[PDB]
């Protein structure tokens, strides 16, 4: 979508996934393993269920209203009974397919900016002590244990804990 | 802030999102297939089949139209003084009594359907001169020849019929519908027995407006033995006003006036069958649920029903893209 | 670039956006209450209660009807040859002369609310061998019974009234409105007296038309007076075309024609005060600003007006979204 | 909305900025201040405006139509004449009701991305010499005096003037 | 990995999108006049001036209008039992024979023009007592006095006119629309030649509804000598009904039937001169190509076309803003 | 639009571009070349093609409606004629004003969307050998000849094999 990231710089999306919508999968030194990000997953689902409501949202009742089948050739009236309801029914099918297709086109890079809004976050959070692998990973630069993952994904990773490390082995210069 | 370290290692962190194996095709601006992870059904397309009774209060007309039932053809007699949110009308219903028709049928039963009441209330009228209560052969009322409950076919009395002038106020508040007809004979010499003068008018007229009809001598196809007709018109008289009724043959008169109200009452063509559930939504094909802004069953509705629309499927996408790995 | 520096630090640079304590709840594709810096309402919902006399040409109609004011009932003399963009009818309106019913009221009181103009010219109708200028006591033109300014009653002279068989050419190069009409008597002793035939009768015709009415004798509720009625119909007559008026009786005859034209006028019942001022969207709860693309005020307008809509409010967000510092 | 800079990164906004929509607030070793900026401050508000007057555009004007008010019970005709104008209404209302919200979801993003395009377009200028706080501030690792945040401001800062310094302490490694 | 490079230097890659000398103006929600490098027109606005004879089948109805072709006006007989998808009416058409009326013509010319056939069936009504195939000489068809080849004038045979009742039943599985009249004589004199009868009567009736009409006698606008007129009415008669006319004077009786069906066919009045070519949709201005979503030719339209707009211009960009470095 | 490459951080297009709608121009030391990006071409022209399809998608037919033409002055009955035909076009014109405005303004975005997208899809790629100079154009930090430019244009580049190049001559601290 208008991101580029789902279906763009994230090749694709992970059918192992079941326990949210958006998430992180790492390797470090105690083994490897995923785990969904809550807080994007919560965003995402409620501007859709927002978006479903109110398109939901109050039927409009009548009661009497014309007749809308004859059985009786009468010419003239009969046209113009036709006729009202006839426009009346293709002007709110355009709308039901306009209003589709604007909510659908809008739903798919609502989705796509709040898996570019994880990115960015996690980006803006190891400062210097991570590269961006242009693939959706970040390499880190440092020894970063199962509770460093998790504080980067809990949102409380120090990033000057790792300054000085990372930073060494970044510019490593040999090769 | 760390002493130099003895290791050195680095880690992987991957951001991503869900896909699913299934996935659903839906509509966007750019492209008109795009598979999306999850989506849901805007357009009702199914009913039940079955009018449900509840919460409108649905009078099923069996075998009765809305305008026999109000003139009181002896097989309606049933719906006598009923009233409705929705008068459902069946294909099979039928007439039995004297040939009728109503010029403006059309409107007679808008508006009796959409006041939702057939409430009658006899009044006094005294006709002076000619005999009352006529009735007839293809009418019959039990073992009887009868007509119309509601209107009084007047005819001559001993030798001659009079010229009927009759008025009746309206001192209540409310308007009061009045119907009657006019009698059309075959022959002239069926015009001169029942009422003399060989050509018959009805004039009905209140203060605001006036209808004169004369009747109309010749045969027309014979139903129900007969070949005479009687077409049936309408005056609504206001609060305050006055209708009178001057003939000097022909009349079909009033018995009193069906009172009308303003609701939200209204009639509906439908086979389907009356069953007890609750449903807001109905539709000549049965009730439908309205849970969905938009639905394809049928243009009919009466109630909070969806908005009827041309398309059969139209769904929203309440999910990212879906892009998997390997597929299933 | 430049040299080592002695001093070493480093400076704190913040982007941020305003917020507002107050701030506006506006809807959203996904949200139907966010709050935004500043807002703007798109539905108008006040009247002044006033009908600005300006731009439109506003003609109020006092206690005449626009058909009262056409046929020239005494008490709407003032109207004669008046001309207006809106004719306002007020609820008080009364009519004062012959008791007539119009066929067809609906569209005689829209042909000429929308055509404008109740310019009239006489036209020289000779009638022979009836008497012209017939009036009566419910309509009385100032101390004498009279009639309507535009209708000429006729009746017999002696005991003959003639066929009267009459033309006028449209001659001109606009088309010309006739009005005219039939008397229905209470009673043939009624009938005989004025037109001596005992079934009157009117054609009214033009090469592509025509009209054959024939009387209804019959008593109706009084009114002022009278239980007789006119009935008033009209014929358009084009250039080139020739109007032909033929009876033997209850002929109530044109003087001329009203002629008619294509413009913006039409015709609103209201019981607003007309008032000095600019306004271009008139409603029949007076004028209404038509600066919003909306209004909620009233579905009838005439003029430049706002869409009338069944939402009384519908802000714009003209801001952006306002998160505070503390709260709201 | 869209970009995640509003209502996103930069946590709140600033009841105290009475001089313009977006803008710069700052520390260094002169002292603190604030300052509204006026390039995107008038992006925002011209967009805004344009769709305004094309909302507020030509009204159509209308004469003679049909009655919309009756005192006498017709039937057929005037059940026609009530149908014919109440799915007008109801057509109308719908496109209102439809109208403010697009609109009013595109002015919440638009917004959106005049604050992260002057996000941006800060980042830029900085180029190595500043870091990502993360919450909408830049660090920046040299001595910037005041007239060095004005010209970061109008756009004139040139990076290469304190790039060696810059650089020098902020590859730090000591801690 | 490589060894040492004595030289040190850098490169430059800048990105960036093409831009065109020319470049068109398009609205935009925010904007108005936006440029861009390309845009697409979306509002048809042209038309050949021709009606394409293809797909649909056009019939020309040169000088004769659809109800004169179906009545039978001499000039018109090339038209009978014609077929069509579109009859095109032109400004010039003209009548040529006895003048009629027809009360409702709308209707008339509407559900004939719906059925889209003219396809007529002669029965055998048997009138006994009456002169047949009375005809006129403002009718000539040829050299000789005649009438509407679909019609049947009715006159006494010798000294009386009988009273006409005739039945004919709808025994197919179609319906049958049939076209009567009735004569109104300019004088009384006329009357009584033709008829006998002071005052005619015809009765048309099925078994669901009934026409009574009564003559109206006077002078109307002489228009091909005559002052007399005719006025025509149809019945439609369902399958297993019975049509029943019943008449004692003035009755112009119906040859048979045309029948009904159920199609794509319309009417158009239009002077456009059809040409031999192929195009879908058709407009009074000739036809138009349906490539774009909206036209501004014409409101009236037959056949898939765009849909009407009042706009005439309106650009959908296909490309990117231009921001070009120059200029041009 | 609502990215700020295209008309934004991107000065101005290129008139001498005729083989495509994104591309690259360089300068190394091999000489000085442009070349139009085929990939982010083809995004950009699909999904216009895509759009245009869905609007010039089915023509409903009509065939015999009412007559919206009259000849003679009939009051009621015709008032509604011609009431409900001129609120059926006003209604269709709405719809197509409002249909080019949504679509066009969506237009522009969408091909800002794909400017911005293949910037950051090189700057990726790039790694730590490249700066933004911030107006569209990286400054890549070490030799790169005419084949290393057409390999970060063919999504080949291989950032390891001038890390050590580019990352010396990138923190080069003396001035
Ligand atoms: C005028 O013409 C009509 C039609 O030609 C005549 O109508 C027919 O009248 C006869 C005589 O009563 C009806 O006969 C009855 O038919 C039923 C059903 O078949 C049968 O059971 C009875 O025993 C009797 O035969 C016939 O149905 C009726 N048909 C129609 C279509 O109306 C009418 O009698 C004529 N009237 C005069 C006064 O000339
Ligand atoms: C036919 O029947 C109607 C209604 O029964 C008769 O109408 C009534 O006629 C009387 C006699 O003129 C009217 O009386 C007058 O009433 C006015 C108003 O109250 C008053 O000012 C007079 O002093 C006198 O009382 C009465 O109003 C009128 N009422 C109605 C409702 O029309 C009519 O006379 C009968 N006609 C014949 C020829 O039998
Ligand atoms: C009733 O009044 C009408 C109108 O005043 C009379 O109509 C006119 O009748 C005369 C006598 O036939 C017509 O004259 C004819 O004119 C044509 C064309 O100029 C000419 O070719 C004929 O040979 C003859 O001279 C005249 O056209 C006609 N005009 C109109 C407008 O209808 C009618 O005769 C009167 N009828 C009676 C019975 O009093
Ligand atoms: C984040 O994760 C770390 C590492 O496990 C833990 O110690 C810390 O308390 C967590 N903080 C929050 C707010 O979840
Ligand atoms: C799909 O979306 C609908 C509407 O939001 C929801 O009821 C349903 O649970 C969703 N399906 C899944 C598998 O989440
Ligand atoms: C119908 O209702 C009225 C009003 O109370 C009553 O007088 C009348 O007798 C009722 N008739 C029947 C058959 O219920
Ligand atoms: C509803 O009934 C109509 C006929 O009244 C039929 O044509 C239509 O297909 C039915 N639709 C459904 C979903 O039952
Ligand atoms: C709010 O928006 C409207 C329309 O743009 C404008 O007239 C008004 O000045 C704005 N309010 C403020 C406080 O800026
Ligand atoms: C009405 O206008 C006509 C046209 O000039 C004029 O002849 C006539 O006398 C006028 N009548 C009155 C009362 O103004
Ligand atoms: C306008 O007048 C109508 C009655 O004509 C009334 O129902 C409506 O509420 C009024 N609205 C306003 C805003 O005055
Ligand atoms: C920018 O600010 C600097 C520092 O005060 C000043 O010298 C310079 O002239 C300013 N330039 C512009 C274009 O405002
Ligand atoms: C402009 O757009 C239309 C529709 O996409 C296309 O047919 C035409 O080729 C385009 N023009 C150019 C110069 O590409
Ligand atoms: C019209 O068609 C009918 C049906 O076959 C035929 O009997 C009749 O003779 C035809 N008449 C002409 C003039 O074609
Ligand atoms: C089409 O014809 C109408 C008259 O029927 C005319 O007013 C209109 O301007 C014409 N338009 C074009 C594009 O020919
Ligand atoms: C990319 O360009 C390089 C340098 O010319 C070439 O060797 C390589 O094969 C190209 N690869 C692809 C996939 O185009």
């Amino acid at each position: 979508g208008l991101f580029g990231a789902i279906a763009g710089f994230i090749e694709n999306g992970w059918e192992g996934m079941i326990d949210g919508w958006y998430g992180f999968r790492h390797q470090n030194s105690e083994g490897t393993g995923q785990a969904a990000d809550l807080k994007s997953t919560q965003a995402a689902i409620d501007q859709i269920n927002g978006k479903l409501n109110r398109v939901i949202e109050k039927t409009n009742e009548k009661f009497h209203q014309i007749e809308k089948e004859f059985s009786e050739v009468e010419g003239r009236i009969q046209d113009l009974e036709k006729y009202v309801e006839d426009t009346k029914i293709d002007l709110w099918s355009y709308n039901a397919e306009l209003l589709v297709a604007l909510e659908n086109q809008h739903t798919i890079d609502l989705t796509d900016s709040e898996m570019n809004k994880l990115f960015e976050k996690t980006r803006r959070q190891l400062r210097e002590n991570a590269e961006e692998m242009g693939n959706g990973c970040f390499k880190i630069y440092h020894k970063c244990d199962n509770a460093c993952i998790e504080s980067i994904r809990n949102g409380t990773y120090d990033h000057d804990v790792y300054r000085d490390e990372a930073l060494n082995n970044r510019f490593q210069i040999k090769g | 802030q760390d002493l130099p370290g003895n290791d050195n290692s680095t880690a992987t962190l991957c951001l991503g999102h869900h896909a699913v194996p299934n996935g659903t095709l839906v509509k966007t601006i750019t492209d008109d297939q795009i598979e999306v992870t999850n989506a849901t059904e805007l357009v009702q397309s199914s009913s039940t089949g079955k009018i449900c009774n509840n919460p409108h209060r649905i009078l099923d007309g069996i075998d009765c139209t809305l305008i026999d039932a109000l003139l009181g053809d002896p097989h309606c007699d049933v719906f006598q003084n009923e009233t409705w949110d929705l008068f459902v009308e069946r294909s099979k219903a039928f007439s039995n009594c004297y040939p009728y028709d109503v010029p403006d049928y059309a409107s007679l039963r808008s508006l009796v359907a959409s006041s939702g009441t057939l409430e009658f209330i006899t009044e006094g009228f005294t006709w002076t001169g000619v005999t009352q209560n006529g009735g007839s052969n293809a009418c019959k009322r039990g073992p009887g020849s009868d007509f119309f409950s509601r209107l009084n076919w007047l005819t001559k009395s001993g030798s001659t019929y009079p010229v009927l002038n009759v008025t009746m106020p309206n001192n209540d508040n409310f308007d009061k519908l009045y119907i009657w007809g006019i009698h059309h004979p075959s022959t002239n010499q069926e015009q001169t027995s029942l009422y003399v003068q060989a050509s018959g008018r009805v004039t009905v007229s209140t203060r605001r407006s006036q209808q004169t009809i004369i009747p109309n001598i010749g045969s027309r196809p014979w139903v129900r033995g007969l070949s005479s007709r009687i077409s049936i018109y309408w005056t609504i008289v206001k609060p305050g006003d006055v209708l009178v009724i001057n003939s000097n043959g022909n009349l079909i008169a009033p018995r009193g006036y069906f009172k009308m109200r303003t609701g939200k009452s209204s009639i509906m063509r439908s086979d389907a069958p009356i069953d007890t559930c609750i449903s807001e939504c109905i539709t000549p094909n049965g009730s439908i649920p309205n849970d969905k802004p938009f639905q394809n069953v049928n243009k009919i509705t009466y109630g909070a029903c969806p908005k009827y629309v041309k398309q059969n499927t139209l769904k929203l996408a309440t999910g990212m893209r879906n892009v998997p790995e390997k597929q299933t």
